């Protein structure tokens, strides 16, 4: 519903350390949208970022939620938000599972 | 124009347009819908010559 | 995807198999002689690439990947290495062990 | 080809099959080698 799933906008909104997907395609030619997209949003560490992977399994991926699913993440810390050390809980997931 | 609207049927096919058939189908599934139009097309050419 | 007429990461990036095919395709479950239990990345396969491949055409080249619209070269932001690897393991379901 | 020394008759003739070298490349280019 006035969604056009225009995916240029996320690609050129900050740079990326590596893609870390597990579906690289060009995602349709953004002016069409097709399919229910949806997003599953959390932060998580370095290492788990590779432990949430199709088959994978590792501590998280059995805790929380299982990842079939296209992986293209804007794989940049958000280092302005995730300054302090003692920082918050905004982005929290069932890690205890 | 018997023979012209013929070109609108689909004797059998997803699409009378070959081109939604090429969109839509991969490239063997998409011959074989093209047959399926082509038989009807020369059929109806056919019954227009005799 | 090695079948006439396929669309995949392998079908168009890494070997197309022409749609007019005479021939066989042999498939096998090879977990022994492969899947090390430290995963086995011997292996790897094209995801990014230009342009879809004509058959049996085999481009092998290590040419680094401009996903964005920003030059770049080596590794940056629009900068993406070509092959993929893939660890193979006894851990991983039938989809994703490796066959010869 | 046998042909007269200089000019050409512009005759016909026809060349036959010799080899199927399946090298598996893109050639968009060529150039000849000299001796
Ligand atoms: C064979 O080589 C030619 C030239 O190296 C390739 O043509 C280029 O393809 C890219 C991607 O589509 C274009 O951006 C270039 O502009 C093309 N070059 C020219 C001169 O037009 C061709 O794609 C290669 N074949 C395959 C199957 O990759």
């Amino acid at each position: 519903s006035n969604c056009v799933a225009d995916y240029s906008v996320l690609y050129n909104f900050a740079p990326f350390f590596a893609f870390k997907c597990y579906g690289v395609s060009p995602t349709k030619l953004n002016d069409l949208c097709f399919t229910n997209v949806y997003a599953d949003s959390f932060v998580i560490k370095g290492n788990e970022v590779s432990q949430i992977a199709p088959g994978q399994t590792g501590n998280i991926a059995d805790y929380n939620y299982k990842l079939d699913f296209t992986g293209c993440v804007i794989a940049w810390n958000s280092n302005k938000l995730d300054s302090k050390h003692s920082g918050n809980y905004d982005y929290w997931y069932r890690s205890l599972r | 124009n018997t023979l012209v609207k013929q070109l609108s049927s689909k004797f059998g096919a997803i699409s009378s347009v070959l081109n939604d058939i090429l969109s839509r189908l991969d490239p063997p599934e998409a011959e074989v819908q093209i047959d399926r139009l082509i038989t009807g097309r020369l059929q109806s050419l056919q019954t227009y010559v005799t | 995807q090695i079948a006439p007429g396929q669309t995949g990461n392998i079908a168009d990036y890494n070997y197309k198999l022409p749609d007019d095919f005479t021939g066989c395709v042999i498939a096998w479950n090879s977990n022994k002689l492969d899947s090390k239990h430290s995963g086995n990345y011997d292996y790897w396969y094209r995801s990014l690439r230009k342009s879809k491949l004509k058959p049996f055409e085999r481009d092998i080249s290590t040419e680094i990947y401009q996903a964005g619209n920003k030059p770049c070269k080596g590794k940056g932001p629009n900068c993406y290495f070509p092959l993929q690897s893939y660890g193979f393991r006894p851990t991983y379901g039938v989809g994703h062990q490796p066959y010869r | 080809t046998p042909i007269i020394g200089r000019d050409f008759p512009q005759g016909f003739s026809a060349l036959e099959p010799l080899v199927d070298l399946p090298i598996g490349i893109n050639i968009t280019r060529f150039q000849t080698l000299l001796a």
